[PDB]
């Protein structure tokens, strides 16, 4: 019965991220004075389906000068990172209850680079190297950052269990009270799942295709799939974390629409700024990291460890 | 034995072309927006501090049951 909840997690949310797809194309379509997909199927409702047979069906090569065992390797852990990373969000219940979700999210955020960076170096191509290279410089700009915001907002919720969350905003969103961590927090998520306008490690317009070029077909494929599903999951660990929807232990149903809402909200949000804006400069964003984001990070850290102990406002459950 | 008959500009002349850059202000004050940001802050912390008092004393009600459950 607990691998039934596992199916009716994962299986779901390729659905949605195949659909996200058609959304996006649909979405910068209009934004740009066109239209998007509508042929393929009644307003192009077909469109995923037929991109991810297409997809199936062509034929994959093997580089020769690639290594074959990391290169077959990064997308099945890039893949099944993407699925894991979902297992202890509170929709409102978690299909795994953590004590410590937060720091299990982060260790697998860690982790999920590692594909970016062995796919670009067993690619054994000059852009692929640029890319992964580029994924290494992204990871050294936001990492700590990202980090001591987390640390920052969850001083307010008293642990690191995610349910708690909902505990902590049940009169209030925590956004109210951390709006500038929160704006910060925002861009590190666009820098943590290598979104426009820090679209760095596959930078078509620099690198043809960046760490990815060597593949085709069903890897591609699943390198899709999964950056696709990180940003629909960090999304909804942001609407989780910020906009904290009331919850009736007797009417959950309630929770779950108020959090995709939510999710979805910010998602067509990454879409717009992917349409309305340009790209970084790989050594700009760094600069930006360090010498902006972190010492606004850190003074708030400070102010957020003071303010609760000047105001008697500390959380239980320590 | 008709007049002679050509594409050209209506009598008198065509209405102006404008060319000139328009990108007009429409935006606050830097107080204002400050001051909203602060306000906010404010409203917060006094939303969160009322009821993370609320729950400390939820938590020592919790703890107490359990200290009468545990001999
Ligand atoms: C005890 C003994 C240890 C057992 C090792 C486990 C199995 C790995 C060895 C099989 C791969 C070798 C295949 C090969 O040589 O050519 C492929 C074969 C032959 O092609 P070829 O061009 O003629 O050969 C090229 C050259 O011969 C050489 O081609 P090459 O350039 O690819 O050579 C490199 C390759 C050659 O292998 C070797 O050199 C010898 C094998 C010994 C490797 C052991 C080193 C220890 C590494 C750490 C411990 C890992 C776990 C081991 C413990 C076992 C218990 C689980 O070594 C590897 O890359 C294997 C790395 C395995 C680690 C995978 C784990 C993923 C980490 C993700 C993060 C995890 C999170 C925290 C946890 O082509 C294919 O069949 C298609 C692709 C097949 C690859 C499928 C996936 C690879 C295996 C996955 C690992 C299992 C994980 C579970
Ligand atoms: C400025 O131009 C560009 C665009 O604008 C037009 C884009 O959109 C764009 C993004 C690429 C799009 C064309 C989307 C391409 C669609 C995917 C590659 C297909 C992926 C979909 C499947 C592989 C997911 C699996 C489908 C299943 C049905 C899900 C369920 C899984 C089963 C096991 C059940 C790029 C890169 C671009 O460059
Ligand atoms: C169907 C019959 C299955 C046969 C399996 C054979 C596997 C194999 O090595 O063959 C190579 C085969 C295709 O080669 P060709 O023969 O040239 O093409 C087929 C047309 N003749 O390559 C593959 O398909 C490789 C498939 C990968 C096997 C799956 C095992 C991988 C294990 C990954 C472990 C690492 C996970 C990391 C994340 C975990 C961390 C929490
Ligand atoms: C790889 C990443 C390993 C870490 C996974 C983290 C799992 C996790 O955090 O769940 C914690 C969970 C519950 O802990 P609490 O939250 O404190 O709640 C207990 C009180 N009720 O702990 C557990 O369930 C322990 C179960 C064993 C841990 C799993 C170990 C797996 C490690 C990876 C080995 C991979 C297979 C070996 C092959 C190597 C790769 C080729
Ligand atoms: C009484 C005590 C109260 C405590 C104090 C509270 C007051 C705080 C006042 C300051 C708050 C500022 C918060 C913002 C932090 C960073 C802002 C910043 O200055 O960064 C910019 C740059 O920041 C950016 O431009 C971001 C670029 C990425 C853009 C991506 C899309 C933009 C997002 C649009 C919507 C944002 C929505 C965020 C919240 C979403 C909800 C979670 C610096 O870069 P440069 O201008 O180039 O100058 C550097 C050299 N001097």
């Amino acid at each position: 019965m607990f691998m039934i909840n596992i199916l009716s997690l994962i299986i779901p949310i390729l659905l949605a991220v195949a659909f996200l797809t058609l959304v996006e194309r649909k979405v910068l379509g209009y934004m740009q004075l066109r239209k998007g997909p509508n042929v393929v199927g009644p307003y192009g409702l077909l469109q995923p389906i037929a991109d991810a047979l297409k997809l199936f069906t062509k034929e994959p090569l093997r580089p020769a000068t690639s290594s074959i065992s990391m290169f077959i390797i990064a997308p099945i852990l890039a893949l099944s990172l993407a699925l894991t990373m979902w297992v202890p969000l509170p929709m409102p219940y978690p299909l795994i209850n953590m004590n410590l979700g937060v720091l299990f999210m982060l260790a697998m955020s860690s982790l999920a680079v590692y594909s970016i960076l062995w796919s670009g170096w067993a690619s054994n191509s000059k852009y692929a190297l640029i890319g992964a290279l580029r994924a290494v410089a992204q990871t050294i700009s936001y990492e700590v950052t990202l980090a001591i915001i987390l640390l920052s907002v969850l001083l307010m919720n008293g642990s690191y269990t995610l349910s708690t969350l909902i505990t902590t905003q049940e009169h209030i969103w925590m956004i109210f009270t951390s709006w500038p961590l929160a704006m910060m927090w925002f861009i590190s998520t666009l820098a943590e799942t290598n979104r426009a306008p820090f679209d760095l490690t596959e930078g078509e317009s620099e690198l043809v295709s960046g760490f990815n070029v060597e593949y085709a077909a069903g890897p591609f494929a699943m390198f899709f799939m999964a950056e696709y599903a990180n940003i629909i999951m960090m999304n909804a660990f942001t609407a989780i974390l910020f906009l904290g929807a009331s919850h009736d232990p007797h009417t959950p149903e309630l929770y779950t629409i108020n959090f995709v809402l939510k999710t979805l909200a910010l998602t067509i949000t990454f879409l717009w700024i992917r349409a309305s804006y340009p790209r970084f400069r790989y050594d700009q964003l760094m600069h930006l990291l360090w010498k902006s984001f972190l010492p606004l990070t850190l003074a708030l850290c400070m102010w957020h460890i003071s303010l609760p102990i000047m105001t008697a406002s500390i959380p239980p459950q320590s | 034995a008709s007049k002679v008959k050509q594409d050209m500009p209506p009598p008198g002349g065509y209405g102006p072309i404008d060319y000139k850059r328009n990108l007009p202000r429409r935006g606050l004050s830097g107080y204002s927006m400050f001051a909203v940001g602060i306000g906010t802050l404010l409203f917060g912390y006094w939303s969160m501090m009322k009821w993370n008092r609320e729950r400390r004393r939820l938590q020592i009600e919790d703890f107490e049951a359990r200290i009468a459950l545990m001999p």
